[PDB]
């Protein structure tokens, strides 16, 4: 800081000496500018009026240019000079912006300091080619148990969330942020630590400040940052924000460390990108998006990658998220993001009022990677899970009609009950990978076929009390040699005989 | 509708052959010994 | 402390903001005065103009007003339309300074209160013990509650 | 670049090739003002209930009846042809902006009042040295947003020399609103 | 018990940056006083039991 | 600053200016006209000219008329003097009561709080409504959206919201009337001057006194151009945010029919010159709509709670105006036909309904489970409509059965005859608080109300009417 | 050399300037002053000595006045066995980071089809070593074929298996082309075909590289990259081939992943470049862009091109024009189903809609063509069954329904196999079943020589021995 008098008045009086390329605007609405000049513009850089807006120039015309501007109009009054920084539009990136929230330029708003940060990066770059690549090999924990078992997670993956509104898509993301504070804390590896950005695109305020305070009360901000282009936010920065988000995510990348981000309504984007191209006067297309959507997320999806030994090791993992009307995934933008990504987890609004939360219809939802970014030891029981699962989808839909079957079929019912009754989860309450190969071990060796099903949302918790406090040394061998030998077996099979003695349930 | 006619019929098929394999199985090694591996 | 200490940096930030802000719009409407009233700067201002094609009294009088705010101690100064620049300015500057420390410190008037009132009352020469008092004791305890709170 | 530039484009090039460059000098700046002055040759142009024939014939007898070359009765008979008659006036103003440009400049320019002789002498002088085009023909304005101080235009477009009191003052306090 | 020794010791705060941030240096320093006052009275306990 | 109309589009106006442009969202006054005509600019064009929108009828204008810059945009009174008095967009009062006398003006156009200024506390709101209280609790200090179509009760819904909570509240409030009918609009007049929400009195001398009113009003009718309905709703938000800036109140919003507000741009884009999207809705259907939402946040100086009527055209809820707007809300009620048609009132559909504020870590885990239960048992009875339509429900099981019935129970159960509408009902209101109804839907879930039949539920709120109705109807 | 000057720039679109000399279209001018080398490629003549071109990479960074040079010749990429064992751009220009490419010649992308009087050759039968391939949909030797299916359907991993059993045992060449596909696709198809043989790859003390043998050429155009490359890359790979079929004589494979993205990428500039869209958005000429691809694509009297091309088709919708235009230029057909893949049927080829020019008696004998008849045949009254099973059930069907119904069910299970690239996702071993093996065990299944059998015996199996030994353990396990 300093002081008014003798430091502030100086310096302005230092400053106020000033006379005699620039542009002048010609044009001006709806948050864009037609100037004339700056025959020296490289497409895309950024703009500079004389009033502190800021613009990018994206439209190099031969009479004029057309610039979009980060913020209001009623600055600009067809007239005022423009210059030209020279600079192409850059974010920050560092270690700053953990625990920080920005905005698409990285402008901070949280209201606490600015950012230090001293190293800058391009917002559109090139994505990393075939070679400097490897392939996926390390599991990307989300603390939930159907998608750890059934629909796995890389580091280096590029999964979508599709599915309805209101329906559990931002919530699995928070509980992907929640779950690895153990994992940070746990170690002083930034090999092993995972940090994570989340892009909030069309989203309001109220709910990402409730997002902030969320995380906030479970001390996972240290290790996340946070990128808002809210609805009043232009739709320029709602169109940056998400790239923003993997240029932060590109230093984790090529730093040796690993990273995570979460694109929250990224058809927002697509909204912004349409909007801005129909007030450019571009041409549309069908439902009036432009042609250039594939291009448009390709850019920002590719930046995901996993590198090699050469290139540290990094890797940035990205899971968007899109909101289907009416779950028509037969749509254009739906389309689009399904046919480049690595796999899948539909969300549907009939299985979250029939009881199974998180929703996800393990049917549709896939996951290309597969069993090579998942343990051995959830590849044991997640296997048999699968099966059983899909038998009892086979077979239920008939078996509701009152028919008799025989116990070879019962079996079958009762298993994919008792599976379907263990994967329902509380919101913001994620579990080990140990505590989840233990239950579904007790889940998948038959420790729940007689018990009831209501009962078994409370076998898991008091279950998991137990082993969490009698049987650590299980766990920390499980989370240690990352599979189930023999003696692991027979002493997981004696804690849960142990536990079904000392307790009883309604079978 | 669709979805509904779909899974009755293939978890109604998957019953009936299921029991048909069942039977079959049981069946088998006595009328075609030279394939039971218990005899060779 | 931190949350004290941001909350305190934000307050001497944003009291300068007014105060830049304060010192410019005062100095603009002094010049529109000045100008309209004088005759040379017109003139003066012709032949700025005229040797420009080939100081200005706008930049003379903004750098004149600055070098004579830059030596002031706007804490000696006078009431909020009294005229003189420095006389504009320095009453949004001493009567910020109250509004801040009237709550990022405790006053005098709520000191005096106490100490006079309450508890050199109760003893002397060491203020033993408590249960010699009235009620308002019990207000005592607020103000603690306000007086760390606000500290 | 625009409709009006191709033509003023074309008329500039080719009386710089061929006839001379002062005759049409003179006679854009006669229709400019027959235009501006008439009141009744604006709509000539502009109206529609006038046939081609009469356009033409119209013009051909302004050739005759003035001091007039071949190549602007040329360039009224192409605009006739094409329908860009209505662009006579816009015509002129491009080619007097870049432009009617080897001789001398024509430019706007501002003040509040009536100077004196001696300040215009000065203003044409400094704005002589500065241009170093030895024929300047100006024009004089009267707005008073800009209190008192010179502001003009020496008409080439990316000049526009600002020299004036408000705007100064306002570009100065937006500057020094700045942050620090 | 486990939260209050899981970070072990990140706040820790440096006077250093404060004192030049801030203008008033007049208040700051009693209240760095008052804390540096109990910070030892704390330690004082904590090693005494 | 004066300027000539060079142009005339329908409601688009194209002023030229001479020295000096007046920057965008400023307001223009026309002198050669009868009435008041406001422009606000919108737009420039180079040439030094200027696009406008009217807030009245172009009829009479003329290419040359004069127009006056007012060097700021539109500006609307502020203070309690507003509070029980109508006002148009330009704040003009159509009361005919007399002018408004308050000391300060803001403008109709003001930036949204930034992020630090906002708190997210989790509230709830006694609606004394069963579906809302039950399936989709209502947020004190946020956003709550009733979705439907035409004739479906939006209205009567919101007036029922009205009697049971602004007349409970204290505090202040507002309503917005954005392209409804004035008739409706004259019964909130008059229903308020009724129960003393506005507190009219005729001084001897002609002059009022509105001492004691605790609601506004803001009306911009179907009988208006697209220019006086898309900045209504900006004109209420301002009148509430001096409230909830100043005053450091907590206010209520209550606004009808925001649709209009996309509704006019529709009809006005085509003039301004921009190029349509899909349903020939604008490029900025996403950013003139969150411009206004972000104003409607609850902070640390006050709170505004709003409850928003969105229509649905063709009862399409994929429209795009509807889909952005979903995104913007705290809670839901999305109202359907397909239930009207049945004679349940009101017609909400408590599965596309949702909130924010259902959680456990609000509400109790009882209140949780219960709506857990009514939601998986609603679901479970809508999965075999087709089975019932195509061959009955003797094919279904006896489980199933149960189901049935005590889905059609329940959903005869959340029905409810308001107070307002005794004029086209005749039935008396019922209000209803909240463990009835959660200990209601317990034991119609449980099984204890099998033996009643299924028209007993029908319009009784709690359950000892619907077993004194069960009883009646046994003779 | 000319030299031009660019005047605006839109998106990948850039339209140029010159003095004199205009260059021909489809010509390659090269962006002087920027970052990295920037290819534009002439698309139309628009007046004024003007031209409008496609930008290869992206424009960011483009000024305008910025200076412009003409090649005088389309994008000429190097050909001849240096390129082989070796990744290539759109341009030509290497990715694999070994050095670059030291060919002794180069061919244009664009040429002309081979006229009519170039007539085909026999149709010759390919083995693949898949069953329902080698028995429903024969492919030919010298024809094209394509994979028609949406996501998740097993395109890739199909082309990947066709690579494994046909690759490797061909004597010529092959070609792969990656159009607007994934990258961690095509860093997993380099890492197997150095693994496999199909490259060698030999580094050397003083830096340099030796791709001696390695039968295989790549050629890249995928997502990350712009329009105009995307496009152009298939043209790219094609000269590629056609340098082997034409000078050389050679027998060439050619596959490409994702053509359909060739189509977006045209979609994606059209209306830049001033053209009005077709029905669903796509451009209008799709047609002839696709079809003077498609007809470079051909057997001659020279040489001979065996092309697969995987064909996306968004929403599981055949009716989409881009696949309803591919459909017509195609000797083999293979469309694949999510309603047989969620049976757990991999492959999930649909049988019925699957079909094949070769599939005629005098080309294939009878023993096969009444086979492929016969199946179809039961695997349709298998179909124009479901709604009587879904309402009434089996107990309605008379025995001769049961009957057909059990071998439709059998024929289903049997046509799945398991294949070698696909034991990250199963675990079980790959087979590779020869077709009088699969006519075999269809004869014998339609003739009714297994009805004793069960019918899990059958998804996972690549004959009747192991339909055989699977039924015997699940009997030994029963008991």
């Amino acid at each position: 800081a300093k002081i008014s008098p003798s430091e502030m008045s100086r310096l302005l009086e230092e400053r106020i000496a000033g006379w005699k390329e620039v542009g002048r605007v010609v044009s001006v609405g709806d948050g864009i500018a037609r100037l004339f000049g700056l025959e020296g513009v490289q497409a895309g850089e950024l703009v500079e009026f004389q009033n502190g807006m800021t613009g990018m120039a994206l439209n190099l015309e031969t009479d004029n240019v057309g610039v979009v501007i980060f913020g209001d109009d009623r600055s600009v009054l067809e007239g005022d000079s423009v210059k030209r920084t020279g600079r192409i539009v850059d974010v920050p990136i560092g270690p700053g912006l953990l625990g920080r929230v920005v905005d698409a330029l990285g402008n901070p708003i949280d209201g606490k300091g600015p950012i230090p940060a001293k190293e800058r990066r391009r917002v559109e770059l090139k994505a990393p080619g075939i070679i400097p690549r490897k392939s996926v090999h390390e599991p990307m924990m989300t603390g939930l148990k159907c998608v750890d078992a059934l629909v796995p997670v890389g580091r280096g993956q590029r999964e979508l969330i599709i599915g309805d509104r209101q329906t559990g898509k931002t919530a699995v993301a928070v509980d992907a942020i929640i779950n690895q504070k153990e994992i940070n804390d746990s170690t002083d590896d930034e090999s092993k630590k995972l940090y994570c950005i989340y892009v909030a695109v069309g989203q309001k305020r109220s709910t990402v400040a409730q997002i902030v305070k969320a995380l906030e009360q479970r001390d996972a901000m240290k290790y996340t940052t946070v990128v808002a282009a809210t609805a009043s936010e232009a739709a320029p920065l709602q169109f940056l924000a998400p790239y923003s988000g993997c240029a932060m995510g590109e230093w984790f990348r090529d730093s040796g460390r690993h990273c995570v981000i979460i694109y929250d309504d990224l058809s927002k984007q697509a909204t912004a990108y349409r909007q801005m191209s129909l007030l450019l006067r571009r041409p549309p297309g069908r439902e009036a998006y432009p042609g250039d959507v594939f291009y448009l997320h390709s850019r920002l999806l590719e930046r995901a990658a996993k590198m090699g030994d050469k290139s540290g090791g990094g890797s940035l993992t990205a899971l968007p998220v899109i909101e289907t009307q009416a779950g028509d995934v037969s749509a254009y933008i739906p389309t689009n993001v399904i046919s480049i990504t690595d796999g899948q987890i539909f969300l549907e609004t009939e299985l979250f009022y029939k009881g199974i939360r998180p929703a996800i219809n393990v049917g549709l939802s896939v996951s290309r990677v597969g069993s090579a970014a998942q343990v051995k030891a959830m590849k044991q029981v997640a296997g048999t899970m699968k099966l059983e699962l899909a038998q009892y989808r086979e077979v239920a839909a008939f078996a509701q009609f009152g028919s008799d079957l025989d116990a070879s079929t019962r079996q079958l019912l009762t298993r994919g009950t008792a599976l379907t009754e263990l994967l329902k989860q509380r919101q913001y309450s994620p579990m080990k990978n140990s505590v989840q190969v233990c239950v579904l071990y007790c889940g998948v060796k038959g420790y729940l076929d007689p018990l009831d099903p209501k009962e078994i949302s409370r076998f898991e918790s008091l279950f998991i009390d137990y082993i969490n406090a009698n049987h650590q040394d299980i766990l920390k061998t499980i989370e240690t040699e990352k599979e189930l030998s023999e003696k692991t077996e027979a002493k997981l099979r004696a804690a849960v005989d142990e536990f079904v003695a000392m307790n009883e349930f309604k079978k | 509708s669709v979805k509904f006619m779909d899974q009755k019929r293939s978890g109604e098929e998957t019953v009936y052959f299921k029991k048909e394999d069942e039977a079959l199985l049981r069946n088998l090694l006595a009328n075609h010994p030279e394939y039971d591996p218990k005899y060779s | 402390l931190v949350e004290k200490l941001n909350g305190i940096q934000q307050a001497e930030k944003l009291i300068q903001g007014s105060l830049q802000d304060v010192m410019i719009r005062e100095i603009v409407s002094s010049f529109k005065d000045l100008y309209k009233s004088r005759p040379e700067l017109h003139d003066a201002a012709m032949q700025s103009a005229i040797q420009g094609l080939s100081m200005d009294p706008v930049g003379a009088h903004f750098k004149a007003s600055l070098q004579e705010l830059a030596k002031v101690n706007l804490s000696t100064a006078t009431a909020d339309p009294m005229g003189t620049v420095v006389q504009r300015v320095a009453a949004v500057f001493q009567k910020r300074e109250k509004e801040f420390l009237d709550t990022f410190t405790v006053k005098a008037t709520e000191a005096q209160e106490i100490k006079t009132i309450v508890d050199k009352c109760h003893k002397g020469n060491t203020f033993d013990f408590h249960a010699l008092s009235d009620e308002e004791l019990r207000r005592l305890e607020q103000l603690y509650s306000t007086v760390n709170n606000r500290v | 670049q625009t409709l009006e530039g191709r033509y003023a484009s074309a008329l500039f090039r080719v009386a710089k090739k061929k006839n001379q460059l002062e005759k049409v000098y003179g006679d854009l700046e006669s229709v400019r003002n027959a235009l501006k002055d008439s009141s009744e040759f604006r709509l000539f142009v502009d109206s529609p209930a006038v046939s081609v024939q009469q356009k033409l014939d119209v013009l051909r007898q302004l050739v005759n009846r003035y001091k007039f070359d071949p190549l602007t009765g040329n360039l009224l008979t192409t605009l006739v042809e094409n329908k860009r008659l209505p662009m006579l006036a816009r015509v002129a103003d491009a080619f007097d902006a870049m432009y009617r440009k080897e001789k001398g400049e024509v430019k706007c320019l501002v003040t509040s009042a009536k100077p004196l002789s001696a300040q215009q002498q000065k203003e044409i002088v400094a704005a002589l040295q500065n241009r170093a085009g030895t024929q300047a023909r100006l024009i004089i304005d009267y707005a008073v947003s800009p209190q008192i101080m010179g502001g003009l235009v020496v008409r080439l477009g990316e000049q526009v020399l600002d020299f004036s009191v408000a705007t100064r003052l306002d570009r100065l306090q937006s500057q020094l609103l700045a942050p620090l | 018990i486990e939260r209050q020794s899981t970070p072990g010791k990140p706040q820790q705060i440096d006077w250093a940056k404060w004192e030049s941030q801030i203008a008033h240096k007049d208040i700051l320093n009693c209240l760095k006083t008052f804390y540096t006052n109990q910070v030892q009275i704390l330690d004082r306990a904590l090693g005494a039991l | 600053n004066h300027g000539r109309i060079t142009q005339v589009i329908g409601a688009v106006v194209d002023v030229h200016f001479d020295e000096q442009l007046p920057p965008i969202l400023n307001s223009l006054e026309v002198q050669g006209h009868t009435n008041r005509l406001v422009l606000e600019v919108a737009q420039h064009l180079g040439e030094n000219t200027v696009r406008t929108i009217a807030m009245d009828a172009t009829e009479g204008l003329v290419r040359g008329q004069k127009v006056v810059d007012t060097g700021a945009p539109i500006q609307v009174p502020v203070g309690v003097e507003t509070l029980g008095r109508i006002m148009n967009v330009i704040g003009e009062p159509v009361d005919e009561c007399g002018p408004v006398p308050a000391k300060k003006t803001y403008s109709i156009h003001r930036a949204a709080p930034l992020f630090a200024d906002q708190s997210t506390e989790p509230g709830l709101l006694q609606t004394g409504i069963k579906v809302v209280d039950l399936l989709a609790p209502y947020a004190k200090g946020g956003k709550i959206g009733l979705f439907g179509g035409a004739g479906v009760g939006k209205t009567v819904l919101i007036m029922e919201l009205i009697n049971n909570v602004a007349n409970k509240h204290g505090g202040f409030s507002v309503f917005a009337g954005v392209g409804e009918r004035t008739r409706e609009g004259n019964d909130l007049y008059h229903e308020m001057m009724t129960t003393g929400v506005i507190k009219r009195k005729k001084l001897e001398d002609g002059k009022f006194d509105f001492t004691g009113s605790k609601a506004a009003l803001v009306y911009g009718q179907m009988n208006e151009p697209p220019g006086a309905r898309a900045r209504v709703a900006l004109t209420a938000l301002s009148v509430a945010e001096y409230f909830r800036d100043e005053q450091g109140q907590d206010v209520l919003l209550f606004i009808d029919n925001i649709y209009r507000f996309t509704q006019a741009g529709s009809e006005v884009s085509a003039l301004l010159g921009r190029i349509p999207s899909a349903v020939g809705y604008q490029p900025t259907l996403a950013t003139d709509l969150g411009q206004l939402q972000e104003r409607i946040t609850t902070t640390k100086k006050g709170s505004i709670t709003s409850v928003q009527a969105v229509y649905v055209p063709a009862d399409d809820l994929t429209d795009p105006a509807p889909a952005t707007t979903f995104a913007h809300l705290d809670a839901t009620t999305v109202l359907s036909r397909q239930i009207a048609e049945l004679g349940i009132y009101p017609a909400v559909d408590p599965l596309d309904s949702t909130s924010r504020m259902l959680a456990p870590e609000i509400v109790g885990q009882e209140h949780y489970d219960t709506a857990r239960a009514t939601q998986k048992l609603l679901q479970d009875y809508k999965s075999l409509q087709d089975i019932i339509a195509i061959l009955g429900m003797d094919e279904l099981s006896e489980e199933d059965k149960l189901v049935v019935s005590r889905a059609r129970k329940i959903q005869r159960f959340l029905s409810q005859p308001f107070t307002v509408a005794e004029v086209f009902t005749g039935k008396p209101g019922r209000f209803v608080e909240l463990p009835e109804t959660i200990k209601s839907a317990q034991t119609i879930l449980r099984g204890e109300c099998d033996d009643l039949p299924e028209m007993a539920f029908y319009m009784c709120g709690g359950l000892e009417e619907v077993r004194s109705k069960a009883v009646k109807m046994a003779q």
